[PDB]
RNA sequence: GAAGCAGCCAUCAUUUAAAGAAAGCGUAAUAGCUCACUGGUCGAGUCGGCCUGCGCGGAAGAUGUAACGGGGCUAAACCAU
């Protein structure tokens, strides 16, 4: 498709699912399709592994197999796979939640290195740290 | 628009520019920052 | 507007499932026609079956109170043919129909499936909004509405139990106590129970508004002793004082309005709640002055000489009598003396003399500091 | 500095006309477009009104850009003509154009009847839409400006005459 | 900023031998995104960034240097902001399609589109 | 605010201002402030100036005070006719010569030492301008 | 109708030519529309301070110009010779 016009965007993982009102005069102008989880998100699981955030995004056209405006799970799957909540941390934090290493969590989701831009690994690492610091997973130097 | 013994600035897109004898602050995305005299 | 209630799900025209619109004009007036088709066809895809020669039954629309013709009742009659000598039933009032009058028409003995009739005669108002049932007998329902008594008195032991536990005190827990108390009186029995929400709605908690005694009808002797009793302000919507309500007036003339519009009787309670609030917050010095050489007098035992270093000083303000952040001595500015004679107001640089009565506890260095207070009178919102 | 110090083209079938110091072209439409000089100097030269300071003053390049830019904009005009579209935002406004005048309703119980210039035409494709084109960027703007001095832009709703380029602004109302 | 003759000596040694051998791109970015650009991206994060990676390169006047005599034909740089590629297996590799099947969208123009033999 | 411990007297001569002043060079700071013009810099000047920069920073840096005020100023009341003895003590003065650096700034950096002083200088009565450490 | 710019936290990095988990208008929020940063184009001067000479603003009053003596002057001023 080629339309971005109008749409309503969602975060959909688990029991977390959905920011509050989508039954709300946000969604209610829309017409309807069934196909964009199947075809959005649904496309890159097997070739990745399992515990992955899972955004979406909702709207209609006349061909039914409209453009996608995310491609793919969020980034930091190497912390999410591992713990907390499949959304994420599941709160937001300075501290205390975890930690991540150099001895023994690089390779729990190797597979996503094929639908991240993060490269070649020692950069790969880094930039799911920072996203780990929102998370909360700081670690002393 | 204010009057006070001093331009003083505000942020980047105030140009800052004389007209006859007064100075005035020309914003072009603020029209709270406007001013004269100078 | 069509695309506008495309957004809800109130049923809309061909894009939802169809509450069919309709394009007409009132406002300008220009009919309409296809408006009266769409009410009639709806009508008649609806089944409407309906007994037209057995008993009555129906709901009270509104309720108000005549001085010549008793309470009556405006009541839409579901069920046909409520008849002139029928026993009624609605909530707490009963009673034997002596008569049906109507706006259509005035003089109504057997009436329709689906028609508003005044009925007048009762025991009291009958409630808007709820249901009369036609009964076989009179004695009956006596007895079933002083089972409803009895039933009003189990919510009148129900508001009763409520206020106490909710908060602990009776009233208002805090010492900063403020209340405004009102007297309401509407000519509708629909009315007066929907605005007094209205009313109690409004309300802060620091100035807290409640109506005492909610009345039907015009105003009169006892409701007007009510408001003698215990001060509140005394309104009435369409309602207006009688005979009986004016000799209590006359006597003690109570803050007495009978009123326009709901609007302006909103403002004016918050506005009586505004002028109940206290009212004052703003402490500003006016000056500062420092002491030096002190004197000794019968009039107020110690007498501080004084040199008033900023601002003004004035005769009556209060004072604080401070050495480095703690208040040494505490007070109302008593005496200001300037050279050998009391005077109204000194300002700064000049020499002046001051004395409390019971201050002997003059230390030189110490500070005066004078300061104006200044009200402001908050205001409901 | 740069565009001031550089030389403006003539296309053939202009006028070029110089009497004086008046510059007075008609072109491809248009009549007349002439501007009065002062301390510019300025060569033809075939293919360029070439400039330069003239004699004894310190105003080179600063009224010489004003000249470069005026001989322009009258080259631009008497070929392409200036301006665009005012647009009436603001529920039930209306524009009715007529060959003297452009008459709008902004609100207002007297009809304002708005007379146009002769050198500049106007046209309406809409009830709401004002386009016009013509000789001259100077009085064309000015025109616009009148236009827009009947019922400015306010940032509580956007209502009145845009150019439909100019900032919304858009200032929240604050019952909150 | 830069010394243009003390600043163009090491870039040319390695930015040149793209062009010289069998193939050369000439990609381009214009009313496009770079999101579609960072798709192709996570594609190349799978070969670890050398392969896919679209290389919005595109200096002429620091770099680029024309000691070389065939590098010119796939150098030209201008509007559509110019991206280079990697070429290593040659002979109309599979490994191209990934890249190919995105073109439904447009993002401008791409690797042999000017009709060189 | 700020005087003198014990008084050697309790009150003093007017005196003059002729001669530019003795102390210009930094001794601490690795900037400072020196004074263009001359003037009576107020105890609560002083007080005022460096309370200003102590909060721009919060507690960075550290600051030394070259000047001090040596003599009280006397004062007369309103009402009293003129002679009948000298003024009574009012306030305590820093006297200052055209040349004086008065304040000095290390433990900052230099941008930063610029703005506190340019903070300062509005509570300060006359002219100044910034300084840097440099040699003999 | 939140995915940088209504909120709260992280106060970092990636992908990368170049782009700060992004500064504003804008969008129902992204996008739109740009900045920061750089490519193409064009063409030589460009950018911020400092010390001094002379001006501008800061400059509102009481019977009538009413603070060059006046007319009046851009030399009939000012500075140096």
């Amino acid at each position: 498709a080629k339309k971005v016009q109008a749409y309503v965007k969602l975060q959909v993982a688990a029991g977390m699912a959905n920011p509050s009102p989508p039954v709300g005069p946000a969604l209610g102008q829309q017409g309807v399709n069934i196909m964009e989880f199947c075809k959005a998100f649904n496309a890159k699981t097997d070739s990745i592994e399992k515990g992955l955030p899972i955004p979406v995004v909702i709207t209609v056209y006349a061909d039914r197999s409209f453009t996608f405006v995310t491609k793919t799970p969020p980034a930091a799957v190497l912390l999410k796979k591992a713990a907390g909540i499949k959304s994420g941390s599941g709160k937001p934090n300075k501290d205390k939640v975890g930690k991540i290493s150099r001895a023994q969590l690089q390779e729990i989701a190797q597979t996503k290195a094929a639908d991240m831009t993060g490269a070649d690994i020692e950069a790969m690492t880094r930039s799911i740290e920072g996203t780990a610091r929102s998370m909360g997973l700081v670690v002393e130097d | 628009m204010k009057v006070r013994a001093s331009v003083k600035k505000l942020c980047r897109n105030c140009k800052i520019v004389k007209r006859d004898g007064v100075i005035r602050v020309i914003c072009s995305a603020e029209p709270k920052h406007k001013q004269r005299q100078g | 507007v069509k695309n506008e209630l495309s957004q809800y799900g109130i049923l809309p025209e061909e894009w939802g499932g169809e509450s069919q619109f309709v394009h007409v004009s009132a406002k300008a007036g220009t009919g309409i026609d296809e408006l009266l088709d769409a009410i009639l066809l709806q009508a008649e895809v609806l089944e409407l079956k309906a007994v037209r020669k057995g008993m009555a039954s129906g709901a009270v629309i509104e309720s108000f109170l005549d001085k010549g013709r008793g309470p009556v009742a405006t009541v839409l009659v579901r069920e046909g043919t409520l008849h002139k000598g029928d026993i009624v039933l609605c909530g707490f009032e009963y009673g034997r129909v002596r008569a049906m009058r109507n706006e259509l028409g005035q003089e109504v003995l057997e009436a329709g499936p689906s028609i508003p009739v005044e009925i007048l005669g009762l025991s009291g108002v009958p409630a808007a909004g709820d249901e009369v049932t036609v009964v076989r007998d009179e004695k009956k329902a006596r007895e079933v509405a002083l089972y409803r008594q009895g039933k009003f008195r189990e919510v009148k032991l129900a508001r009763q139990q409520k206020s106490k536990l909710e908060n602990m005190f009776a009233n208002m827990t805090e010492g900063e106590v403020h209340e405004v108390n009102i007297v309401l009186k509407a000519d509708v029995q629909g009315s007066v129970e929907a605005i007094s929400d209205s009313l109690l709605k409004l309300s802060t908690d620091e100035v807290k508004v409640k109506i005492i005694g909610s009345g039907v009808g015009g105003i009169t002797e006892t409701d007007a002793t009510l408001a003698a009793a215990s001060n509140a302000i005394l309104v009435g919507f369409n309602v207006r004082a009688d005979a009986s309500a004016r000799k209590v007036i006359e006597a003690e003339s109570l803050d007495l309005r009978y009123y326009s519009v709901i609007y302006n009787l909103i403002d004016e309670v918050k506005a009586a709640m505004s002028g109940m609030l206290s009212p004052e917050l703003k402490q500003q010095i006016i000056g500062l002055a420092e002491v030096r050489d002190v004197f000794k007098s019968p009039k107020f035992g110690a007498i501080a000489g004084c040199m008033v270093t900023e601002g003004v000083v004035k005769r009556h303000n209060p004072i604080r009598v401070l050495r480095d952040n703690v208040v040494i001595y505490e007070g109302e500015l008593e005496s200001l003396r300037r050279f050998k004679d009391d005077v109204n107001e000194v300002r700064n640089g000049m020499e002046c003399g001051i004395g409390v009565k019971n201050y002997n506890d003059v230390r030189t260095g110490d500070v005066i500091e004078v300061f104006e207070i200044i009200e402001i009178q908050r205001t409901i919102a | 500095s740069r565009v001031a110090k550089a030389p403006v083209v003539v296309p053939a079938g202009v006028d070029v006309k110089i009497n004086g110091q008046v510059i007075t072209i008609k072109g491809k439409n248009g009549e007349l477009t002439r501007t009065l000089n002062d301390a510019v100097e300025v060569k033809h030269a075939d293919n360029t009104l070439t400039f330069g300071p003239r004699d004894g003053y310190a105003d080179g390049w600063a009224q010489a850009g004003t000249a470069r830019a005026l001989l322009n904009s009258m080259v631009i005009g008497v070929t392409e003509g200036f301006t665009k579209k005012l647009q009436l935002v603001g529920v039930g406004y209306r524009a009715a154009v007529k060959g003297n005048v452009i008459n709008l309703s902004l609100g207002f119980s007297h009809p304002v009847d708005h007379q146009l210039p002769a050198g500049i035409t106007a046209e309406c494709p809409t009830q709401t839409e004002i386009v016009l084109k013509g000789a001259d960027k100077q009085v064309i703007g000015q025109v616009a400006a009148d236009l827009r001095a009947y019922r400015r832009p306010e940032p509580y709703k956007g209502k009145g005459v845009r150019y439909a380029d100019e900032v919304v602004r858009t200032k929240e109302a604050k019952k909150k | 900023m830069a010394l243009n003759l003390q600043d163009k000596q090491a870039i040319v040694a390695e930015v040149s031998e793209v062009a010289k051998g069998a193939l050369s791109a000439v990609v381009a970015d214009s009313r496009g995104v770079t999101v579609d650009k960072m798709t192709e991206l996570r594609k190349a994060g799978r070969e670890a960034g050398v392969y896919m990676r679209v290389v919005r390169n595109t200096l002429l006047r620091r770099a680029v240097e024309g000691t070389p005599f065939e590098c010119l034909k796939d150098a030209f740089v201008g509007p559509t902001l110019i991206a280079y590629s990697m070429e290593h297996p040659g002979a109309a590799a599979r490994l191209f399609k990934e890249f190919a099947k995105a073109n439904a969208k447009f993002e401008v123009k791409a690797a042999a589109f000017e009709g060189e033999l | 605010m700020l005087q003198p411990k014990r008084t050697k007297f309790r009150k003093m001569h007017k005196g003059r201002n002729r001669g530019l002043a003795q102390g210009t060079d930094v001794s601490f700071g690795s900037f400072g402030l020196k004074a263009v013009g001359r003037g009576r810099l107020t105890a609560r000047q002083i007080e005022a100036a460096r309370r200003a920069m102590t909060r721009a920073v919060k507690r960075q840096g550290k600051i030394w005070i070259r000047v001090f005020p040596d003599k009280p100023i006397t004062e007369k009341p309103l009402a009293v006719r003129m002679g009948k003895g000298k003024g009574n003590v009012e306030y305590w003065v820093a006297l200052i010569q055209p040349g004086k650096v008065l304040y000095e700034m290390d433990g900052v950096p230099e941008e930063l030492a610029r703005e506190a002083f340019k903070l300062a200088a509005a509570k300060l009565p006359i002219k100044t301008t910034f300084v840097t450490k440099t040699v003999m």
